[PDB]
């Protein structure tokens, strides 16, 4: 009792740390599950795709809004998205429902975010580098793109639209 | 005395909060997937 | 001489009082933008009113930076430099080198000063993360760098005192507070490498003219090498106070020396190699290296789950000792009329949901739900601005007596409680509104009040954010009229003021000794700390440092 107190209490320390490690690993488990499913598609790609942000809206696939969506499989689209000081090229992004969409996004100025309301598309856009995520919209409608990385005073106004065709 | 049971009810609330948050956010993640 | 000769028998008090006053001063100025930012997330625009009161201010986002830098970089470090030096020296009744010590306070005062000026004059509106390629005045980074370099001196000072007590005391195991402070200061050196490279290798030359651009991926990867454990550099001063000072204010004992020690050794191994939990949604970083940092962050939570049990048991024991009634009897026996006790206890409670938010954040793919929304500021307001800050606030009531011999009156004690309870109740209400607003997709870092029609699903959590701006306005104002009323009063009754820091007796035990002996194998674990940083950041930094792709700086404000 004040030293018996000790002997107990330090055994609990052991049981709480055991339980804790257990629960923690179950979490590691259920993350693991997600990386194996389709949902893992939102994770940005490893490979360093270098581009030159000063040249990007002149030459390459980010130079022409008309050419942003480019069929890349029987059920696949690559979208070249430009995130810039203070909206999105193209606008809207029209994509068919059911299809794998491969967003390839970059910026000509400062870092942006490209986050799509109601999806787990949530990525940082860095000048000089291509952010590559994939997604399949399971139902049609308009999806608002919010820019969630501070980039200057137009920040609170940077929104885009994705139209996913019926 | 014996059992530090006040401290157990503390770590119990802590465990539950941890599970409501992680399970709630897991469910949202799937629903947007 | 010196007639509060206080400062020539125990001069360390003179320097600690300095840090502290400076720390809390940055915190009054920083927090002034708080409620303004709160009513904004409530969808009221009080900025034209602010810009009245403070004509120098040009945008919501200048606010945000001052708030950030002033509250989270400057208030917290200066609070760590105080606590983490003064406590070690006092538990070891020894002099910190008042030469090296007085230096650090001046490296910080120059530092803060040089930085403040471009900030105040709208030249460095890049926020507390200052992400390239956004470009600030040379003054900001030069300031920042030298301010952050104040800690390195602090490092040496504590290590100094450590080395001298050992020689005078050979065979003797390292005493508790000191051991803490020793690994703390060690962590922070290892951790601070990231920010230090990023400044020297990139930020400094760039903002001077010496080069043309920076690679934004490397910049952000060095930043977050530092940027995570810097949160643990804020947390552990409070933890040090909470482990070894608060059970005494509670009327109790620290139930365990080892556990306190095992906690802090753990923060030394795992605080630094976890930085990619901040980068889950970056391009060009391998998914496999996100999972490992994921796993590793989840391990960093473990010393803190432990803490929860040790502290809970210490407060329980003390409770019982004061006739602490039944299953919950013990809670009502604790000293609820001492702001020294209330503050860190209320912060511990808010730390329950906050740590829970971290765990989600940490879990790789779950971060895609919440990253860069209002949830993130939801979470860390519970962590840094409730726990750490409340521990700093409620510690005005022991430390200040002990440093100046001003006693706390009884009208002041009661002011203390009205702040602490208002501060807490306002923090909790803001937590809900921002967790929820963020689960509705409302971005962080945004003048959302300017787009009032933009997030209409957020209506009621917006009612919670307004409701907290007013509550935290009152709290901040009642804190100023009282911080200054504890200081500018004309009483000094300093028997109170030599009078050792209420350090805590420890319930000793058998299974101590050989375990306390291993954890005291310091040089070994410090090196393990470096091996772990090296493996975590090694393969990725090697990759990126041979693909440097610097880009022009912009100013977009
Ligand atoms: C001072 C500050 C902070 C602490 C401490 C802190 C803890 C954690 N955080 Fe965090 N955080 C993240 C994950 C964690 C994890 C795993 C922990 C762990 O260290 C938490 C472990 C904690 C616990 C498991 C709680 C234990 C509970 C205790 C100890 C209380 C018990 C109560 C008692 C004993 C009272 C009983 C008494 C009675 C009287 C009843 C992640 C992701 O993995 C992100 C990035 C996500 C994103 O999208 O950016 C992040 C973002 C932030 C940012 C934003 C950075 C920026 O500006 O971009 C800040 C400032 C911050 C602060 C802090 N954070 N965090
Ligand atoms: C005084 C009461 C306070 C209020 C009403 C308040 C309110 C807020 C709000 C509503 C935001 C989010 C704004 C945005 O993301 O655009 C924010 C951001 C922040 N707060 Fe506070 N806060 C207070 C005190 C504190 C304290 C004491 C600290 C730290 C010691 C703190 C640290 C921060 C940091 C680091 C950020 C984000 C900076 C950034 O995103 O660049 N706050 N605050
Ligand atoms: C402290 C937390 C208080 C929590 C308040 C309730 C949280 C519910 C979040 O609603 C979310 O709304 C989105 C539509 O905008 C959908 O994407 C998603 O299916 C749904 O889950
Ligand atoms: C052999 C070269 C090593 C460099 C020497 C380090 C000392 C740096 C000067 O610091 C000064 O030390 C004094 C003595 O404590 C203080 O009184 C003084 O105010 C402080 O600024
Ligand atoms: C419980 C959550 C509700 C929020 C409002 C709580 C404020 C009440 C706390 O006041 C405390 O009351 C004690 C009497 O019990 C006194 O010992 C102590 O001097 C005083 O500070
Ligand atoms: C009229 C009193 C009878 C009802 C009893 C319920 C009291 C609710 C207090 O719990 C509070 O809930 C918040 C979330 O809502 C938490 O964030 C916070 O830590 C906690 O203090
Ligand atoms: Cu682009 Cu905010
Ligand atoms: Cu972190």
């Amino acid at each position: 009792d004040q030293h018996k107190a000790h002997k107990a209490i330090l055994a609990y320390e052991k049981g709480w740390l055991a339980f804790s490690l257990a629960m923690l690993f179950v979490f590691i488990a259920l993350i693991a599950y997600t990386l194996a499913t389709h949902t893992a598609g939102v994770i940005p790609a490893g490979k360093l795709e270098r581009v030159d942000p000063t040249t990007v809206r002149q030459e390459g696939p980010w130079a022409d809004p008309a050419q942003a969506v480019v069929q890349t499989g029987p059920n696949q689209y690559t979208v070249y998205v430009l995130a810039f000081a203070f909206g999105y090229q193209p606008n809207p992004i029209e994509v068919p429902q059911g299809a794998e969409i491969v967003f390839k996004i970059t910026s000509p100025d400062v870092i942006h975010g490209f986050h799509v309301e109601g999806t787990n598309i949530n990525v940082e856009v860095l000048p000089g580098e291509v952010s590559t995520v994939r997604y399949t919209f399971k139902r049609p409608g308009e999806y608002r793109i919010i820019c969630n990385q501070y980039c200057g005073l137009g920040h609170q106004n940077m929104f885009g639209t994705i139209v996913v065709k019926e | 005395e014996e059992k530090p049971k006040g401290a157990l009810a503390v770590i119990l609330v802590l465990t539950l909060t941890i599970l409501v948050f992680w399970l709630g956010v897991y469910a949202v993640f799937f629903a947007r997937g | 001489s010196e007639i509060s000769r206080v400062y020539e028998a125990y001069p360390e008090k003179k320097a600690t009082l300095y840090f502290l006053v400076l720390g809390f001063l940055a915190l009054i100025v920083g927090s002034l933008f708080g409620p303004f930012q709160a009513l904004n997330y409530g969808n009221v625009d009080a900025y034209p009113l602010l810009k009245r009161l403070l004509p120098f201010v040009q945008s919501y986002y200048q606010g945000l930076t001052l708030h950030g830098v002033l509250n989270a970089i400057v208030f917290t470090q200066l609070f760590a430099q105080a606590i983490m030096v003064y406590l070690p020296a006092r538990e070891l009744n020894m002099r910190p080198n008042m030469g090296l010590m007085w230096l650090s306070w001046w490296m910080a005062f120059i530092g803060l000063v040089v930085a403040a000026l471009p900030l105040l004059a709208n030249e460095a509106t890049v926020l507390y993360t200052f992400y390239p390629p956004l470009k600030g005045h040379w003054a900001f980074y030069l300031g920042a760098s030298v301010f952050v370099l104040s800690t390195w001196v602090s490092i040496y000072i504590v290590l100094d005192l450590w080395r001298r007590w050992k020689a005078a005391n050979p065979g003797k195991v390292t005493p508790l507070v000191t051991y803490m402070a020793v690994v703390f200061w060690l962590m922070w050196f290892l951790a601070s490498l990231g920010l230090v490279l990023e400044a020297v290798l990139f930020l400094l030359p760039w903002s001077f003219g010496l080069v043309e651009g920076v690679d934004p991926l490397v910049a952000r990867t060095l930043f977050w090498w530092t940027g995570h454990p810097i949160v643990y550099f804020w947390l552990l001063p409070a933890y040090a106070i909470i482990y070894t000072i608060l059970p005494k204010q509670a009327g109790g004992r620290l139930v365990s020396d080892p556990m306190a020690r095992l906690a802090f050794l753990l923060f030394l191994l795992l605080s630094t190699p976890v930085g990619f939990h901040h980068q889950f949604a970056d391009p060009g970083i391998d998914p496999t290296w996100k999972m490992i940092h994921s796993v590793l962050t989840l391990f960093v939570a473990v010393p803190s789950l432990m803490t929860a049990f040790t502290v809970a048991a210490s407060l329980e024991f003390a409770g019982r000792l004061r006739g602490g009634r039944g299953l919950f009897g013990w809670i009502r026996a604790l000293p609820w009329d001492n702001p020294a006790f209330v503050a860190p206890v209320l912060g511990l409670l808010g730390f329950i949901p906050g740590g829970a938010g971290g765990i989600v954040n940490a879990s790789f793919t779950l971060d895609y739900v919440v990253h860069n929304t209002a949830w993130v500021p939801g979470h860390f307001h519970l962590q840094v601005a409730s726990l750490v800050t409340l521990t700093a606030m409620g510690s005005l009531y022991w430390l200040l007596p002990n440093l100046t011999g001003k006693p706390i009156s009884d009208a002041q004690r009661r002011l203390g409680l009205a702040v602490v309870w208002l501060w807490f109740l306002g923090m909790m209400i803001m937590a809900v509104g921002l967790h929820w607003a963020g689960l509705l997709n409302v971005p962080r870092r945004a003048y959302i009040a300017q787009v009032p029609d933009a997030y209409p699903h957020a209506a009621v959590p917006m009612v919670f954010n307004v409701l907290a701006g007013i509550v935290l306005l009152v709290a901040l104002l009642l804190f100023i009229y009282g911080l200054f009323s504890v200081l500018l009063s004309r009483e000094r009754k300093p028997e109170l003021a030599e009078a050792p820091l209420p350090f805590a007796e420890v319930i000793s035990g058998p299974e101590d000794r050989r375990l306390v002996l291993a954890m005291d194998r310091i040089g070994f674990w410090f090196a393990v700390a470096a091996i772990l940083v090296v493996l975590a950041y090694g393969p990725t930094l090697v990759q990126l440092f041979g693909h440097l792709n610097p880009v022009p700086g912009w100013r977009l404000w």
